[PDB]
RNA sequence: GACAAUGGUAGGAGAGCGUUCUAAGGGCGUUGAAGCAUGAUCGUAAGGACAUGUGGAGCGCUUAGAAGUGAGAAUGCCGGUG
RNA sequence: UAACUUGGGAGUCAGAACAUGGGUGAUAAGGUCCGUGUUCGAAAGGGAAACAGCCCAGACCACCAGCUAAGGUCCCAAAAU
RNA sequence: ACCGAUAGUGAACCAGUACCGUGAGGGAAAGGUGAAAAGCACCCCGGAAGGGGAGUGAAAUAGAACCUGAAACCGUGUGCUUACAAGUAGUCAGAGCCCGUUAAUGGGUGAUGGCGUGCCUUUUGUAGAAUGAACCGGCGAGUUACGAUUUGAUGCAAGGUU
């Protein structure tokens, strides 16, 4: 047995700044998901977090295809009888653009105690100004 | 420096002065073994490719010859009155690398 | 009506967490010297001096 | 003659209670409940010894794919290239090299990418 | 058994009408203090064997001893009265093992008297031999004349 | 350290343990006042066992009461008495009268 | 020689006991089947 | 040193482990037997040793013989305690 | 690579789904009764999200070795954005 | 080559007696200090009970609720661990922290990840909301005698055997 194992004494996490200006929603969330999980590092370990931090700017300028701006709706239940609400994807982009990308990427992560910790390394903004300049974020191009 | 050696159907990454555990070999205690098949010679020095570097053998010294810790094998099937119990101990050979 | 399952020791000891006894309010008497319940009369001497 | 049952029953039940050390609650004290968990743990270990060899091979391929894509190449195209040159290095050793020795791992990618 | 135990004629309770198990008597096998299912019974253990096989098993014991130099023929016994110490001194002259079987033509009270007390010593007659005594004895001491009698009987 | 044991008391162990927590680890002078002004049925009995342990510390040995602390205090279960209460329609229900063993240990921490 | 007795080869065999575990093969049912007349204590039909 | 076999209920066949007693042979015990408690020990399974504490008078081994010889379930029987 | 004869000991007589040739019903039923093959019964492992009968395939034991079947390669989730 | 206190007579104890029934009748539970009573004079707390010293004895963790003293169950102290979490409670992988054994590819605890719907009985088919068990201990079910048949072993043989 000689397989390597990563611990919290040799892991390095960096900060990225991705831009969502003119990008497809589903095809952009699938790439950010692998970064938050650390699927791009050669020292990947399953039982420990090894991903990095990601910052999404220009979220309000995401793109859809076809008529999905009206046919795609989001439901939610309040646990009360008959308490089911709804909202269309087109109306949500115009009010809460950050919750649109935040929930689209959270659904591509595992629903475990470690997956909830990896989903907090994400930051989404509707403009181009982020307050995390101290973290020294580095630009990233989608593949 | 290091090298990949094939011994018992597996491959290993050995350095000079390291302990390893392989399948039961033919040599007895205190003898000297020699790894005929070397797949890779790594490090910063001159490396080589494949399938097998002709020559560049490895030398070791046999230290011990024992049996791994006992393993218990049990199986059953519900509602059928069928069970089985077994014991197992895997033999091994402990070596020590001398020079690559 | 009747318990479906028996109660385990782990569950029984958590319910008895708040089943504790209280420590009374006692202070040293100015004249008796023994301990006394506040606003009561010293059993040892009999003085209150309100 | 009469053969009474003594000292043979308690010796067999105590060997089962010692194999259940660490279990929760009555599963490490009572015999009938601890006897059923030791039987199920033996069936679990028999199955996990075979799954153990699938979970580690799945991890070596995940690390080789991450290093191969650092040279702008896929895992499927790198494995094919290595096979053509007859290198014959398993995935457990390619993983151990890509992690520590990078310049050595880079030589295997040019030799494999030359064979197309 | 069920019928031999004392009492237990009536039924403890009726068949139905409660959460108890049905019973028929307080002296059943599963009850404490009542009834044995299959226990010992007074019987014999002896059996027979063909007559020819009996004589062959006896001749095999006598030959087994001579194969070990364990047979000694003496002249006779002149014990006037019963003295145990005198008999013990006799066994020391012949240099015999600790267990000895003595054979005689016919009953001899003095020869049996002066020897029955010594440990590991057994005395019998020519026609009263069995495979248990011959096999148990370490050595065999038989009289000269008695030896010829045992010969004609075994034929 | 001196010890004193009160065997076969007629109070249920669960009820005795309620007062044993108020004095475990306190001083030999503040534990007597707590047991006195309390209004539980186990206070008088527990107090007579603590007064005999402090007497054993200065008569058998010679330790000053000024340097005495309650080291260990616990209660164990003794034999039980089986009693029966008649119920409705010819039924009977068993009743248990439990006993306790009270142990007190005083030490000077030296 | 009473401490070294040895019977003949193939002249003695040990009896079979039923209803003493599953590892023997003659345990719970003991070799009678399942819920029949021939499985009840007392016998079955007469020879003819 | 070679090739070939080994999922399994109802059932058929074979080889074994352990318990109490008996007959021979050879051995332990107040310088501490059986039983009990603890441990990181050995065998392919049932099981077998060793060390320490408790205990205070009996008990192993070898071959063979004879059986009231192996327990988790029967709304099972009795005792104890939740 | 079996088959047959003589003798010792058995168990079984409640079956199920799928494909296919038919009766019955209404070219209804996870219906019912027969012909033929497979699987379950007494069969773990992989696939069909979960799912005895469907698809692939029959576990003597151990290994942190390799090649394949059904089915697959954007993320959950191993493999072509 | 019978039992050894749930065994052996219902009864090893003063047992056909406690108890139950109008009555004829039915019917238990209860053995063990030590070789020797040598059965703890005396002091202390307390109304007593009980207890701590002293003493007896080889031993009082042998003090009459008295040989040995298992499990269920009830308590006290402590090394590691736990208050964002969806758990047939285990198994495989695996940091950190505390230890050091019948000496060997060591012992305890477990942040986090993969997989996983108890057991028995009965059924074509049961995680089943079909049956059974509150838990621990003890007891608790193919046996024996006379006949028949078949196989193995053994002696003798146109004879064999009472």
């Amino acid at each position: 047995r000689q397989t390597f194992m990563a611990n919290e004494s040799n892991i390095e996490r960096k900060w990225y700044v991705i831009d969502a200006e003119g990008q497809t929603l589903g095809r952009l969330s699938s790439e950010v998901a692998s970064i938050l999980r650390g699927k791009n590092k050669v020292t990947y370990t399953p039982h420990v977090d090894t991903g990095d931090y990601v910052i999404v700017i220009n979220a309000s300028k995401i793109e859809f295809t076809g008529n999905k701006e009206t046919d795609k709706v989001y439901y939610r239940h309040s646990n009360h009888p008959g308490g089911i609400k709804s909202i269309t994807a087109g109306e949500l982009r115009r009010t809460n653009p950050e919750r649109l990308i935040e929930n689209s990427i959270k659904g591509m992560l595992p629903s475990t105690r470690l997956g909830e910790k990896q989903g907090k390394k994400l930051f989404v903004y509707g403009g181009a100004e982020h307050p995390h300049a101290a973290q020294q974020p580095e630009n990233y191009e989608l593949r | 420096m290091f090298a990949i050696i094939e011994t018992g159907g597996k491959q290993i990454k050995v350095e000079e002065g390291q302990e390893i555990f392989v399948e039961k070999l033919d040599v007895n205690e205190g003898d000297t073994f020699t790894f005929d098949k070397v797949l890779f010679v790594g490090g910063d020095s001159v490396k080589v490719g494949a399938p097998t570097v002709e020559g560049a053998t490895v030398t070791a010294t046999v230290n011990k010859q024992g049996r791994g810790k006992k393993i218990t094998v049990f199986t059953y099937k519900r509602r059928k009155n069928s069970k089985r119990k077994k014991g197992h101990r895997q033999p091994y050979t402990k070596l020590t690398i001398d020079k690559i | 009506a009747v318990p479906k399952r028996r109660t385990s020791k782990t569950r029984k000891n958590k319910r008895r967490t708040h089943f504790k006894i209280s420590v009374p309010g006692m202070t040293e008497c100015p004249n008796c010297g023994e301990y006394k319940l506040s606003h009561r009369v010293c059993k040892n001497c009999g003085s209150y001096n309100g | 003659p009469r053969v009474k049952g003594g000292t043979v029953t308690r010796a067999r039940r105590k060997k089962t209670i010692k194999l259940a050390k660490g279990y929760f609650g009555s599963k490490h004290t009572l015999y009938k409940v601890a006897k059923q968990q030791v039987m199920k743990s033996g069936q679990y270990a028999f199955r996990d010894r075979r799954q153990r060899k699938r979970d580690f091979r799945k991890l070596w391929i995940t690390r080789i794919n991450a290093a191969a894509r650092q040279h702008e190449m896929s895992y499927s195209r790198l494995m094919n290239g290595l096979k053509k040159a007859g290198i014959d290095i398993n995935r457990k050793m390619l993983s151990e090299i890509a992690i520590s020795d990078e310049k050595a791992f880079a030589q295997l990618v040019t030799k494999a990418k030359d064979a197309l | 058994n069920r019928s031999a135990v004392s009492g237990g004629g009536r039924k403890p309770w009726k068949q139905k009408g409660t959460g108890r198990a049905r019973q028929g008597t307080i002296r059943a096998p599963q009850w404490r203090g009542g009834g044995i299912v299959f226990g010992p019974t007074p019987r014999s253990y002896a059996y027979k064997m063909p007559k020819k096989m009996r004589r062959l098993a006896l001749r095999s014991a006598l030959s087994f001893k001579v194969q070990e130099n364990g047979l000694t023929v003496v002249d006779a016994f002149n014990f006037e009265a019963p003295k145990t110490k005198e008999f013990k001194n006799v066994l020391s002259t012949l240099e015999q093992p600790k267990k000895v079987l003595v054979v005689t033509e016919n009953e001899d009270v003095n020869v049996e008297l002066s020897a029955r007390n010594i440990p590991g010593v057994q005395v019998t007659t020519a026609q009263g031999l069995n495979v248990l005594d011959i096999t148990n004895a370490d050595s065999l001491v038989i009289t000269e004349a008695a030896a010829k009698k045992v010969e004609e009987v075994l034929g | 350290e001196a010890k004193a044991v009160a065997r076969t008391i007629r109070i249920a162990p669960r009820k005795v343990r309620l007062v044993l927590d108020l004095i475990r680890g306190k001083n030999a002078a503040e534990a007597i006042a707590i047991l006195k002004l309390t209004n539980k049925a186990s206070s008088p009995v527990i107090e007579k066992v603590l007064m005999s342990a402090l007497a054993n510390a200065e008569h058998n040995y010679d330790m000053n009461t000024d340097e005495l602390v309650v080291k260990e205090a616990y209660a164990n279960e003794g034999p039980t008495l089986k009693r029966f209460r008649p119920r409705a329609q010819g039924r009977a229900s068993a009743i248990n009268k439990r006993t306790s063993h009270i142990t007190i240990v005083v030490s000077d921490a030296k | 020689k009473l401490h070294e007795l040895k019977p003949a080869e193939g002249s003695r065999k040990e009896r079979n006991r039923v209803g003493r575990g599953v590892a023997t093969g003659n345990g719970k049912t003991s070799g009678r089947g399942h819920k029949g007349q021939k499985a009840r204590s007392g016998g079955g039909v007469r020879p003819g």
